[PDB]
This record gives structure tokens, C-alpha cells and sequence, in this order.
RNA sequence: GCUCCCGGCGCUUCACAGGCGCUGGAAAAUAUUUUCCAGCGUCUGUCGAGCGGAAGGAGGGA
């Protein structure tokens, strides 16, 4: 549901209001090198939202999205079986 | 998953879905067993109060010269009586005896 | 810095060195990577083999005049055998100072020294456990190191006789024939 | 109404074009591509009989892999009257001397072998490029970067220009990777790497004649749903493997060689532990991808592999580590078997129970694959079906092979139609699930598939390239296609009429895989049209661009004898030399490569090495070099390492350790260099040392 | 009521030098449609040319010199019998006459 | 066992290109809009370098 640039909007809502610019902090880098999961934190005055992503890119983006809509809110046991009606679709 | 053709022997007018299985599944009906096994594949059963059928499997061999000697356990072989809902099985117009 | 328990090794060997780099070359296995100031022991062992063989042959020729030349050459081959050198090296605890970085070689040396301790440092029958050539080669290397440091075949002979006295005495009473 | 095959019009046209001017022939894989090679081989056979000393010449057929070399050697042997030789690293070519190479070339008219063998052949002055009438390159798309084909082509820039051989490139696909965009520059670079332009069939009748041996099989898509939820037993096994990794990180095996990253910034775990970690990670991947039954087969494969490694282990600590790994694998297998057995309450008929548990304990990918396999080979003739299954990972081949064995001996209709078989590339996997010390089965998987004993092949990109396989009606690409050449060549594998090409992709990646296939097809069309409209009178690249293509790398070194030391071969030669120096089993130590720090680099090289990387190499203690040869300041680490190896080899040659051919001196040359001074008196008695 | 296509049969029987190279893998190229298998009676020109070219190319691949008779003999009516069976059937005819 | 080669995938760090978001400065127009410039952060793409798993190939050597 993050259709656009959430952190551009985040900086927008912050420093229209003469609020301090959003600070970004890279907290943890966990996992194997081929599956590293990165943790970016965003702090804006007393509010801080967490960002998890497979890359620092998407982690920071999602952290800023959390900051952004938080700024607005607060002003099996079984593999599923497959049907047999499958066909060979031409490509 | 067993797509082999089979032969229908008799149809049971008195029988109908939602009827209790005669052996080992008295608490299990044909209708609910069919759902619990292939509901995502069949969706639903239509014509629920009509008759059903009884089918028997055909041999897959094509050479009948040598005697098929073995301990078949004929009673155990006949134990698995197969009762099928008609509209869930594809029906040929081909006679079975032929 | 390379030489730890220096006095221990010098006391067991029976020689005190004036120039320690010969000892470093003697104890340097080719697999040891961090020694970049002096070559391995193969050069030293090449000379030491001939020196030890000649000295042993000279002693057995001078003293063992009773036995026939066939027994003399059998005794010579037995005294300079790599197995005998390995037992002598283990008995004097010279394997503690070998500079090597091979896991398989270290395990082989440990197994052989355990087996030797099981026999009480006694030369058994030509020994079911493999014998590493490293012990014999390093022993020959320190022999050549003594020779090069002292430049005196008499002192080298004193060292070799001090090392070989039990084996010399035992092998002069019975000849190991295989 | 005849048996012998006559050359076609397009083949004759290609041969006539090749004889006057060199180039690359781009034809679909099959009999035409090798027939044209045989024809151009025959056309350059004027000077085969005459010896080299009398102005004779030879023909060189250099391949990519040993099996393709043997294959083409047998083909040319059985199709031509020439006598051909087979020269690969398995023949022990390294210890071959001057005289017995000379009689070897004297014997055979055509030399067939791998690229590296002929590269070291030429670089050691065993033959000259003037001594080869024509050279044949098949699978020329491999000749990029530092591949031996490109080094062999680089050798052409040093030898005499007026006495160069004829270069011919055989390929079924021109592009190797995914650089499908901007075809023109890629094709120009490929043509510049060799010394000719690409030629292909143009007339409609020519295309139709080509069509008689190639095929465009129908390609179809088999969608299966993709789900993310996982079983609890998978979580338990993952936790067990994580705990075992924690325990193994402090296993404390004996001292091991230091392993580092490819560019030497970052440290590595010891190779022995990395092997175990790789095996368990591969097993985890297969468990996540194919299902619980697949994990049950893969854990048996891991049991066999760990048992083999423990048997081959030499140290007690290594045996203990492998015993712990085997204990984990047995525990995992027991857990998987327990999970499988908690379904038998459904019925008692085991024949259908096996099929039902297989279909219930596999991901929708495997279930759809099995349904497609059943509906495609329901009740057909085993002699009539011949199909390949392509998967990515090596262990996926074995796992799917075992699962397919069980499924085949689980369903009545597929019981007597399909005989599965599998093979993988180098670092072969044990094809046995019981870890028996020795088996009496000797027929190779590819030989069984060729002979018709097995009709179902599960291969991992091995059969995409090189090996000849009879025309296959069905080709199942179970794993997603990754490269353009893989797609093209797997599509060309289904070479029979009306053949079926099957793609297995999940629902969420349907758009992306359709777009990828569309880009592949459009790349093929641009290749065709670029080869179509382009016209050139010179039809050969000029000298200036050929020189500019190769000047980026380090200039090679040649001595007065003509031997050439290729900088890309310098590291191989140096490691070869460090191999013959030790005189003991435990005396092997490879050179220590060290990357100099900023302060060290400044202190050594002044202000002339800012922004550049330098590599210092420490030769082992035994060797004569103890001067810590320093590489020149280069842009990246790989060039620095190559320069360091090159300087080390040059300084070794100046020291006489290379016998004026940049191959390490053997004992015989060392004693021959001393016979004339120490054994001079032997001559009067008719003997030499 | 069914047999191989007429054209390929004519090529197979009327060419002894060409009959030793047709194998099971070559027969896979003969995938005729409904029209060819039902009304036409023989493979089309393109299919015939492709099959002939594949059979010719058999002589240069790894299949050269192979013996495909054991798997393609039944197509043309040939069969291989041991000489012992021939002697034994002569003796069996003698025995029944006796 | 070691070394090398080819390709693809995933992340990390540098350079370039464009967009966005605004702060400030200069200008025009009627607190408002527009134009130019600087700064910060980001979004999209490209070029380098590095890390990691996976596939294939070769060679030397026992």
C-alpha cells in the first residue's frame, strides 16, 4: 500500500512544520550475506518508528512510511492440493 | 488421481448420498467423505438425493496365456466395494460387456 | 622468538650453540610458513645424513672387527635406518621443537610418540603404526647443525655417540636381520 | 534413395565462404553444424600428408569440454579417412617431451582436444601457428574474458601475420549471458575476438533445408500455485541445523589452511566446515522448495555423502566432525520419516498410499510436475518416450531422481514406461543411496540414456551444452530459466518433430517469466535481422581494432626461443612449480598472497600508487625466491594478483627454474645440464648418464 | 487393420542398404496427425523428408554401426529365431506325424 | 585436495543522470503564484568495487 515515495513525504511533513529533519539510524545487520536483513531506525523529535527490510533501501523506505502514517494517526500441516484441470498454456 | 476407466455393475436406487458407509465408516457418509477428500476439486455435489452407482475395476493386462497363480485373498479383494456418485464420474456410452 | 624452551633442547641434545640460526634451519619443516629468514631442514639434513652415516661406519669399522663384513653392513644399515633415527629423536624429546604447521603430520607424530612411550622409548621390532620421516630428517638436520656450528668432527662425533650409545651397545650384541 | 549424406547448398556456400575468408558459422545445433565443420576440415587437407619439416601443415579441432572433444574426435574419425588424435589432461600431457610430441603430430593429421591442452601446446613451441592449416572452434560463445579460447586468439596477435591459420567458429548460440540488449556491439566484439565475421543461412530454400534437421518445438507453460506457509517439522529441523552450526563453529579441528575471499579482504571458514555448511544449506533449500518427501530423499543423499567423507577422512578430529554431521542427518531423517508415517490411517493399500503421501507431502510445484508427467506418459511405449528434466541445483537432480523412482514404483500406469536417470557436472555426486563401498553397475547415466535403457533424464545444465543426445520429444524445465543461452539450447534439445517444451513457473512470477521469454525471443529476432541486413565488403575486422581489443590486459612475455608466457597463465604456472618443489607428502604449501595496506603501499611505492592496488606474494620457504615479489600498481585486485604471478614467473625463469619454455624444470633436465661437466668420461664408453 | 505408413514401408523394404539404419529413435520422428493416420495413409512430404534425413544422419552420430533390429523388426515383419528352435520344430513336426 | 575460467542471482559501498520534497537566497506577477540558484534528504536508472550462495568448464597433482 506504499504507492509512492514514503520518505520524501516524511521529510515533507517534518520540515514544513519547522520540525527537525528526520534522522536515520542503521541499527542491526543480521543474516547470511545472501539473505542479510537490515534494520533502519528513524527518529523525529520524540517519535521513532522501526524499519525492517531485506536491504537498507527498502528497510529505510518502510521505516519512513511507518513514521509517515504514524504522523497522521497521532497528530497448516498440509500442502494445499492442486486441481487436475490444469492445461498447457501456449507462450 | 486414478483416471483409469472402470465398469459399473449395478446402480443403487434405494441408496443416496449422505448415507452411512456400510463398513468401518458408519459415522462417515458418502457426501461428507467426498467433500473431505476432494472438495477443493469438485466444489459441491449436485443432485444430492438421487441414486448412486457401484463400479468394479478392470484388469490392466493384455496377455492372458499364462495362469495368474497367486494368493489373491478373494474375500479381501472383494472387500473394497466401490460406491460412486453418478454425476462426479464421467460416463461413456460404451457398453461394459463389449 | 622462534626458539622456545631453548635451554631444554640444548640440554637434551648435548650441544650448546654459538650461532642459533643453524638450529632454526634444522627445526624448520618446509610446511612452516612464518619462518622467512632461513630455509627448511632439507639442505641441512642432506649433509647430516652423509655425516652421520660416515661417522657411524667409521666407528663400526674401527671397533667391530670381530664380525664379518656382511654383519657390519647390516649393522650400518640398521643404525642409520629412518626408524632408528625416529626412536632416537623421540627418546630425546626433540619432536617438541619441530616447526611445522601440518595437521596430519602432527597427528602422526603424536601417535608415534604415544606408541614409543608405550614401549618406554625402546627400539621395538623395526618400529603397525606409521613412522614419520620428519623425525629422522630433523635429527639428521640437527646433527649437521652441530657440525656446521662447531666445525669439528670430533665434537660432532661426541654428540652422535651420546645420542646413539644405547642403540650402539644393543645393536653390537645382536644384529637385526629382516 | 541412398545412405551416404550429400552436402547441401547452404553447407557448400558456407564452406566456400570460409575457405577464402575466416569467420564464424551460426547454425542451430544438430547434424548440419558438425557436417559443415567436417567439410571445412576436409577442404584444408592439402598439406596433411607432408611432414612439418617439408612445409606440411595440420588441422586443429579444439573444443570446450573433454567429452565434446572425444565426441567430435570419434565423429571425424568415423566420417573422414584421416587419422585423428585425442589429447586431454587425462592423458598426462604435461610431462610430454619434445620428441614424443613431434612424432605425435607426425602421426595424426587432425588433433582434437580441450582448449587448455592446445594452449599449452602452442605456448611451449611444440608447434607453431604456421604449422596448422585450419583451427576449428566449436561453442565459440565461450571465448570471452579470460577463457582459454580468448587466450588462444590472443596468441594470434604475437605470431607471424602472413602465416596464420584459418579460424572457424561453430556455435548454436552467440550470446552467453543476459546481455541481450544492444546485440550489435556484442556481436561485433565476438567477431573481433576471432578474425572473421558471422555468416548464417539467408535464402528461404536454405532455411527450409536447414529446417530438415533443426526443429522449433512448441513451448508451453504449466502454472502452479505458489504458497509461503511452511510446516512445523521444517521449523524444528531448521532450529536443529542452527544449533549444529553453533556447535560446529567451535568444533576445533586440527590446524587448517587459511581461506579468504576471492579478492582477499574477508576471511573464510575452513573448507572442511564450509563443505558441511553448504550441504546442510542445500538440504534446507530443497526442503523449502520441493517438500517433505524430497527432504526425506535428500537427507539420505546427505547421509551417503557424509559417510563417504568420513571414510575418506584422515584425521581423527575430521572423523569426529563427520560423525556428528551423520548423527544430525540421521536425526533429521528420523523426524522426516515420523512426519511421513502419520498419514497411514487413511487406508491399507500401500501402492496407492505411496502415491497419496507423495502427492500430500510435496509442494504444488512437485505435485503439478508429477501430474504433468502422468498425463504426458500415461500408457505410452517406453521406446517411444525420451525426455529430459532440467533442474538448477546438483542435489536436486538426485532428490528428484529418488522421488521419481518411488512415484514410478507407486502408480500402475507409469510403472513400466519410465526409467529415471540423472547426472551432474564436475564434482560428481555419488549415484547410490545406500553408501555401499562398491557397486557392480558400470554403465554411465548418459550411456544408458543413449542406449534407450533409461528414457527419463534429470540433469542440471550439463546436457544443455556439448554432449550429443538423441532427439527428445519432451523437455521439462522444472526450475526457472535464467540465461538466454540456456533457454535457446534447451529449446534446441527438443529436436524431434512436434516435440513439446514445458516451462514450470509459479503464479506470482508468470508475468516476469513471460516478459523474460519475450526478451529472449526479441533478442533472437534482432540477432537474425542484424545478421540479415548488414553488408560488408571487407568481411574481416581490421588490424587496429583487433589490437585495441587485447591491449587492455598485460602484455605477454616471449623469449628468444619463441615461447610465450601468458600473464593469465602465470598463476597456473606458478602453482604448478610450487607443486613439483616439495619432496614430501606434507611439504605442499601454496604461495601466500598478501594485499598491502595503505600505509605500506605508500611507504613502498612513493606517491605513484594512490588509488591503485598492489599485491605482495610470499614464496614458500623451500624455493629460491624470498624477496616478496611486489606487483605493479593496478586498478583492481585481480589485475594486481595476475601481475604478481607474472613477475614471479619471470623472475623464476631468470633464475633458471623454468626450462626456457615456462614449464618447471624436471629432474632429467637438471641432470642433463650437469652431465657434460660431471660425467664427461662416460662418453668414451658409449654411455651417458 | 493398422500398419506403418505406406511410403516409409516402401522405402524400408525396397532399400536393403537403408534398412539397417532405421532405429527406434528415428521412428519417434513419425508423429502423424489424424488426417495422415486415417485418410491419407502415409506421412506428408515434410515428415518423410525429415525422417529420411534423420536416418541418413544416423550414420555420422554415435548410432553408427548400431543394431536396431531387436526393437524395429516387428514393424516390418522380420523376426530372429535361433537355429536350435528350427531344428526342434522340425523334430516336433516329425513327432506329431509319428 | 588445490588453482583457474565463464555466466546468472541476491545484498553492501562509491561515481553519473533525472525526478520528488522542502529550507534559504535572487527575480517577476497578484499573504499568494511563478522563474533561477545553493543546501539537505529521498525516489528511478546507469557505470565501478566488494561480499555471498548456486550452475557449468578446465588443468596441474596423488
Amino acid at each position: 500500500k506504499t504507492v509512492g515515495n514514503p520518505i520524501g513525504w516524511l521529510q515533507e511533513m517534518c520540515m514544513q512544520r519547522r520540525w527537525p529533519p528526520p534522522s536515520y539510524e542503521t541499527e542491526t545487520e543480521v543474516g547470511l550475506p545472501h539473505e542479510r536483513l537490515f534494520t533502519i531506525a528513524c527518529s523525529i523529535l520524540n517519535y521513532r518508528e522501526m524499519g525492517k527490510g531485506k536491504s537498507k533501501k527498502i528497510a529505510k523506505r518502510l521505516a519512513a512510511h511507518r513514521m509517515w502514517m504514524r504522523l497522521q494517526e497521532t497528530p497448516i500441516d498440509r500442502y494445499e492440493q492442486v486441481s487436475k484441470d490444469f492445461e498447457f498454456i501456449k507462450i | 488421481n486414478y483416471d483409469k476407466p472402470m465398469l459399473v455393475t449395478k446402480v443403487h436406487r434405494e441408496l443416496t448420498p449422505l448415507s452411512y458407509m456400510e463398513k468401518n465408516q458408519q459415522d462417515k457418509t458418502y457426501y461428507e467423505f467426498t467433500m473431505s477428500k476432494y472438495g477443493n476439486r469438485i466444489g459441491d455435489v449436485v443432485h444430492k438425493d438421487k441414486f448412486m452407482i457401484e463400479v468394479r475395476d478392470l484388469t490392466e493386462q493384455l496377455t492372458f496365456y499364462v495362469h495368474n497363480r497367486g494368493k489373491f485373498n478373494a474375500k479381501s479383494k472383494a472387500k473394497m466395494k466401490v460406491i460412486l456418485i453418478p454425476e462426479l464420474c464421467f460416463n461413456f456410452n460404451f457398453p461394459g460387456d463389449l | 622468538g622462534f626458539l622456545i624452551n631453548h635451554y631444554y633442547l640444548e640440554k637434551n641434545l648435548g650441544y650448546t650453540f654459538k650461532d642459533r640460526r643453524y638450529l632454526l634451519q634444522a627445526l624448520t619443516h618446509p610446511s612452516y610458513p612464518t619462518n622467512r629468514i632461513t630455509g627448511s631442514y632439507q639442505e641441512l639434513e642432506f649433509i647430516g645424513n652423509a655425516i652421520l652415516d660416515f661417522l657411524i661406519s667409521a666407528y663400526i669399522f674401527e671397533n667391530n672387527t670381530k664380525m664379518n663384513p656382511g654383519a657390519l653392513t647390516d649393522l650400518r644399515s640398521a643404525l642409520v635406518n629412518n626408524t632408528t633415527l625416529a626412536c632416537i629423536c623421540v627418546r630425546h624429546r626433540l619432536h617438541f621443537f619441530i616447526l611445522a604447521e601440518n595437521a596430519k603430520l602432527s597427528e602422526i607424530i603424536s601417535k608415534f610418540v604415544n606408541f614409543q612411550e608405550s614401549q618406554g622409548h625402546r627400539v621395538t621390532n623395526y618400529v603397525n603404526v606409521d613412522v614419520p620421516k620428519a623425525l629422522g630428517d630433523v635429527l639428521e638436520a640437527l646433527i649437521a647443525a652441530v657440525y656446521l656450528d662447531c666445525r669439528d668432527l670430533q665434537r660432532t662425533w661426541e654428540v652422535i655417540f651420546n645420542l646413539f650409545e644405547p642403540e650402539l651397545q644393543e645393536f653390537t650384541r645382536k644384529v637385526p636381520i629382516n | 534413395e541412398d545412405v551416404e549424406i550429400k552436402p547441401r547448398g547452404y553447407q557448400l556456400r558456407l564452406v566456400d565462404h570460409l575457405t577464402k575468408s575466416n569467420g564464424i558459422v551460426y547454425l542451430p545445433t544438430g547434424s548440419g553444424k558438425t557436417f559443415v565443420a567436417i567439410l571445412v576440415l576436409k577442404r584444408f587437407s592439402q598439406d596433411f600428408d607432408k611432414p612439418i619439416e617439408s612445409g606440411g601443415k595440420r588441422a586443429l579441432f579444439m573444443c570446450n569440454t573433454v567429452e565434446l572433444a572425444r565426441q567430435q574426435a570419434m565423429a571425424v574419425r568415423r566420417c573422414t579417412n584421416f587419422k585423428v588424435g585425442f589429447y586431454v589432461g587425462e592423458q598426462g600431457v604435461d610431462d610430454w617431451t619434445r620428441g614424443m610430441w613431434s612424432d605425435e603430430i607426425k602421426k595424426n593429421q587432425v588433433l582434437v582436444g580441450t582448449a587448455q591442452v592446445f594452449l599449452d601446446m602452442v605456448t611451449q613451441t611444440y608447434v607453431a601457428l604456421s604449422s596448422l592449416s585450419v583451427v576449428i572452434i566449436d561453442e565459440c560463445h565461450h571465448g570471452t574474458g579470460h577463457h582459454p579460447f580468448r587466450e588462444f586468439m590472443r596468441l594470434f596477435t604475437i605470431a607471424n601475420q602472413t602465416k596464420l591459420p584459418r579460424v572457424v567458429g561453430l556455435t548454436g548460440v552467440l550470446i552467453k549471458g543476459n546481455e541481450i540488449t544492444n546485440v550489435a556491439t556484442k556481436l561485433k566484439e565476438l567477431e573481433i575476438t576471432y578474425r572473421g565475421n558471422i555468416i548464417t543461412v539467408s535464402d528461404t530454400k536454405e532455411m527450409e533445408n536447414v529446417m530438415l534437421y533443426a526443429t522449433k518445438p512448441t513451448e508451453v507453460m504449466v502454472s502452479f500455485p505458489h504458497q509461503e506457509q511452511v510446516l512445523t517439522v521444517t521449523r524444528l529441523i531448521s532450529a536443529e541445523i542452527e544449533k549444529f552450526y553453533v556447535s560446529l563453529d567451535l568444533m576445533n579441528i586440527g590446524v587448517q589452511p587459511i581461506r579468504r575471499s576471492k579478492s582477499l579482504q574477508c576471511l573464510r571458514d575452513p573448507s572442511k566446515k564450509s563443505f558441511v555448511k553448504q550441504l546442510f544449506n542445500d538440504f534446507l533449500y530443497q526442503m523449502k522448495e520441493y517438500g517433505i518427501y524430497a527432504a526425506s530423499i535428500a537427507i539420505i543423499s546427505l547421509i551417503v555423502e557424509f559417510d563417504i567423507k568420513r571414510r575418506q577422512a584422515e584425521t581423527l578430529s575430521v572423523k569426529l566432525m563427520h560423525r556428528t554431521a551423520l548423527t544430525l542427518c540421521e536425526k533429521i531423517r528420523h523426524l522426516l520419516v515420523q512426519k511421513l508415517q502419520d498419514m497411514t490411517y487413511d487406508d491399507d493399500d500401500d501402492n496407492v498410499n505411496t502415491e497419496e503421501v507423495i502427492m500430500n507431502f510435496s509442494t504444488p510445484k512437485v505435485q503439478r510436475f508429477l501430474m504433468s508427467l502422468k498425463v504426458s506418459f500415461a500408457d505410452k511405449d517406453p521406446k517411444d518416450i525420451c525426455c529430459l528434466v532440467f533442474v538448477e541445483r546438483r542435489y536436486t537432480c538426485k532428490c528428484i531422481y529418488g522421488l521419481l523412482l518411488n512415484y514410478i514404483q507407486s502408480t500402475p500406469e507409469l510403472r513400466n514406461v519410465l526409467t529415471p536417470q540423472f547426472m551432474v557436472g564436475r564434482n560428481n555426486i555419488s549415484p547410490d543411496f545406500e553408501s555401499v563401498l562398491e557397486r557392480k553397475w558400470q554403465k554411465s547415466a548418459i550411456q544408458q540414456f543413449r542406449d534407450g535403457n533409461a528414457n527419463l533424464m534429470i540433469c542440471s545444465s550439463v546436457l544443455e551444452e556439448g554432449i550429443d543426445v538423441q532427439a527428445c520429444n519432451h523437455v521439462f524445465i522444472l526450475d526457472p530459466v535464467k540465461t538466454f543461452n540456456m533457454y535457446v539450447q534447451s529449446k534446441g534439445r527438443a529436436r524431434t518433430t512436434e516435440a513439446k517444451f514445458v516451462l514450470f513457473t509459479a503464479d506470482k512470477e508468470r508475468e516476469k517469466t513471460i516478459q523474460q521469454i519475450y526478451q529472449y525471443r526479441k533478442a533472437h529476432n534482432d540477432i537474425a535481422e542484424y545478421l540479415k541486413d548488414r553488408v560488408l565488403e571487407k568481411t574481416e575486422p581490421e588490424l587496429y581494432e583487433i589490437k585495441g581489443h587485447f591491449q587492455d590486459d598485460i602484455d605477454p612475455f616471449t623469449n628468444e626461443n619463441g615461447a610465450v608466457l601468458l600473464p593469465n597463465n602465470a598463476l597456473a604456472i606458478l602453482h604448478r612449480y610450487c607443486q613439483t618443489i616439495p619432496t614430501d607428502a606434507f611439504g605442499f604449501v601454496i604461495p601466500w598472497f598478501h594485499v598491502l595496506q595503505e600505509d605500506e603501499r605508500d611507504r613502498i611505492f612513493g606517491v605513484s600508487a594512490k588509488g591503485k592496488h598492489v599485491i605482495s606474494i610470499n614464496m614458500p620457504v623451500n624455493c629460491m625466491l624470498r624477496d616478496t615479489i611486489y606487483s605493479d600498481p593496478m586498478d583492481n585486485v585481480k589485475t594486481a594478483k595476475i601481475s604478481a604471478a607474472f613477475k614471479a614467473c619471470k623472475v623464476l625463469y631468470s633464475l633458471g627454474e623454468l626450462n626456457e619454455r615456462f614449464v618447471p624444470k624436471t629432474l632429467k633436465e637438471r641432470v642433463a645440464s650437469i652431465a657434460d661437466v660431471h660425467f664427461e668420461h662416460w662418453n668414451k664408453y658409449g654411455d651417458s648418464v | 487393420g493398422i500398419s506403418l505408413p505406406h511410403n516409409v514401408l516402401a522405402l524400408w523394404r525396397e532399400n536393403p542398404e537403408f534398412a539397417k539404419i532405421i532405429g527406434p529413435h528415428n521412428l519417434r520422428d513419425l508423429a502423424l496427425g489424424d488426417e495422415e493416420s486415417l485418410v491419407k495413409g502415409n506421412c506428408s512430404d515434410i515428415n518423410y523428408n525429415r525422417f529420411v534425413e534423420g536416418c541418413r544422419a544416423n550414420g555420422q552420430s554415435f548410432y553408427a554401426g548400431a543394431d536396431f533390429s531387436s526393437e524395429v523388426n516387428f514393424c516390418v515383419g522380420l523376426v530372429t529365431i535361433p537355429n536350435k528352435v528350427i531344428a526342434d520344430t522340425l523334430e516336433a513336426l516329425l513327432g506329431v506325424i509319428v
